RNA sequence: CCGAUAGUGAACCAGUACCGUGAGGGAAAGGUGAAAAGCACCCCGGAAGGGGAGUGAAACAGUUCCUGAAACCGUGUGCCUA
RNA sequence: GUAUGAGUAGCGAAAGAAGGGUGAGAAUCCCUUCCACCGAAUAUCUAAGGUUUCCUGAGGAAGGCUCGUCCGCUCAGGGUU
């Protein structure tokens, strides 16, 4: 008995800062409402964050066997990466650095 | 022009209070019983009003 | 008034009778709601002159439909234009209806840039 | 406008080239100096 | 050179032999080899009579394998042509 | 005497990469495990990446991989706050 | 090494539209029609200069101020008589 399953998405292209705005609306709400949310959101984030989700229910059902019609999201939250460091050349010869951030994402659901 | 002083993480959070997205106005599909948005055509059963579009 | 589509008054102009001319092509079509709800106008505006079978009501459409061969026959392959089908096959159809010719249907945004998309098609 | 440097073959081995720092006596001092530090290149 | 240090290996590619039927053959020579040395080589070699000989110099592509750079060989390409009153050399 | 900002500029393909027309200037970069035994097979996914299973003393040792501090970024909550 | 300014400035002169196709995914790739721009040039050659950027088949980690099924990018074979 584990009750609960959790997937991970590391090192994802995506900034940190614009996922968590798409994670805030599917915490802690059902999985069935949860997957038709991130479908209707326009957000670059909301097919990265998709998969995970689809993902956390897949074995939760296939490893530990439980029901998909009472499955949660009971945690969900976004990590930071390792970013990637580049430049642009700006006026007059000098330049500028731009952050390429990545970011880590879970999702854990469990039953009600 | 340029900032006096650094800003706190409070008086960095309080402001972004109001940056945040609102919930989708999503509705149950009458035909395939599946979430769609109102005033829509729903992607999945491809209806509108009763009849297939 | 009317709205302004992001581009100037020559520009604008052309857009419009392209996408007229696509509607009575194909009869349905993909644009943006704004783009949308002005062609709305211009095409109800275009069977309404193609209902009166004049040759001063054909000249005045002809001013705007552009040149453009929608499929050819064999009556002797000769092509069939879009000037042609407005007054002998689209007209016709609505002979008894008053208004409205066209219907919206809204779909949902574009991955690209966001933007609303729509169905607007001639019945 | 036209910068400072404006290529070119023929002009690049004259002034800098291996046959213009053997032919005097303070050249022939550059790609000693050059050798010592074990330099990949010696001259141009 | 010998007959045998002059010419090194054939070259067998799509181009190559797309005019082995039109009597054509394409070898990798020696870098200091002259266009007449490959003429009296072949004849040597392969007992053909010789018509036309021409060759072309090809530098060294630079070519990466992680953090190395470096280049090819440069080849020497030569491509004779024979009398038709002549035998022919089987590439096979 | 030093122990990877130290000790040669260089413990690693270093007078290298890069910078300059040129003379010339000149870096950063060490550590899986005793042994690759470097994850057969199944599931989600185009893939990347994960959850099981397995190897191992250890996988919260999984290809900047011993140890892993602080700034910085988050989730949950006991007391307070318009 | 990491913050604040902040999801703020910017995204570098310009006309695009629709219909098919490919694809896990298309405003951005391919095809078709219409429209628009240059035209003592934004057309055709050729020196200097650059050194494989040329062609074909695969690819989408990084580069491309967005996207990418695409590329003057990555890999493997070729090409200069
Ligand atoms: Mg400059
Ligand atoms: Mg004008
Ligand atoms: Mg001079
Ligand atoms: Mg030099
Ligand atoms: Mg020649
Ligand atoms: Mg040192
Ligand atoms: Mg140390
Ligand atoms: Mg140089
Ligand atoms: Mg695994
Ligand atoms: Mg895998
Ligand atoms: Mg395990
Ligand atoms: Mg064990
Ligand atoms: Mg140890
Ligand atoms: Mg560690
Ligand atoms: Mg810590
Ligand atoms: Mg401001
Ligand atoms: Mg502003
Ligand atoms: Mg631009
Ligand atoms: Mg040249
Ligand atoms: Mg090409
Ligand atoms: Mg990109
Ligand atoms: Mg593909
Ligand atoms: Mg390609
Ligand atoms: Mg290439
Ligand atoms: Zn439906």
């Amino acid at each position: 008995e584990v009750t609960s399953a959790k997937a991970v998405a590391k090192t994802v292209r995506i900034a940190p800062r614009k996922a968590r705005i798409v994670i805030d609306l599917i915490r802690g709400k059902q999985v069935g409402e949860a997957i038709a949310i991130l479908k209707y959101t326009p957000r670059s984030a909301s097919p990265i964050i998709e998969k995970v989700l689809k993902s956390a229910i897949a074995n939760a059902e296939h490893n530990y066997d439980l029901d998909i019609n009472n499955l949660v999201v009971e945690e969900a939250f976004v990590d930071e990466g390792p970013t990637l460091k580049r430049f642009r050349p700006r006026a007059q010869g000098r330049a500028s650095a731009i952050n390429k951030r990545t970011s880590h994402i879970t999702v854990v659901v469990s039953e009600v | 022009a340029v900032p006096f002083r650094r800003t706190s993480k409070a008086k960095k959070r309080k402001r972004r209070t109001h940056v945040k997205l609102q919930l989708p106005g999503m509705n149950e599909c009458s035909n395939c019983g599946e979430y769609r948005l109102s005033h829509h055509v729903c992607p999945e059963c491809g209806q509108y009003d009763g009849k297939d579009v | 008034g009317y709205r302004k589509l992001g581009r100037t008054s020559s520009q604008r102009k052309a857009l419009l009778r392209d996408l007229a001319t696509d509607l009575i092509v194909h009869e349905r079509i993909e644009t943006t709601e704004a783009r949308a709800k002005e062609i709305r106008k211009v095409v109800e505006k275009l069977i309404t002159s193609g209902k009166k079978g004049d040759l001063h009501a054909r000249r005045q459409a002809a001013a705007f439909i552009r040149h453009e061969v929608v499929e050819v026959v064999q009556v002797k392959n000769r092509p069939v234009y879009a000037l042609q089908k407005l007054f002998d096959d689209v007209a016709p159809r609505y002979a008894e209806r008053q208004g409205g010719y066209t219907r919206i249907l809204k779909k949902g945004p574009r991955r690209g840039d966001g933007a609303p998309m729509v169905i607007i098609e001639l019945v | 406008m036209k910068r400072t440097y404006q290529p070119s073959k023929r002009k690049r081995k004259k002034v800098h080239g291996f046959r213009t720092r053997m032919s005097t006596k303070n050249g022939r001092r550059v790609l000693a100096s050059r050798r010592r530090k074990g330099r990949k290149v010696l001259s141009a | 050179m010998d007959a045998r240090d002059i010419i090194k290996r054939p070259v067998v590619t799509e181009e190559s032999t797309s005019i082995l039927d039109d009597k054509k053959y394409t070898f990798e020579v020696d870098t200091r080899a002259t266009k007449t040395q490959v003429k009296y080589a072949i004849e040597e070699i392969f007992d053909v009579k010789v018509a036309k000989v021409n060759v072309m110099n090809y530098k060294g592509k630079l070519k990466r394998m992680g953090r190395y750079a470096g280049y090819t060989n440069k080849r020497r390409k030569a491509i004779v042509t024979v009398t038709a009153d002549s035998k022919e050399i089987q590439f096979f």
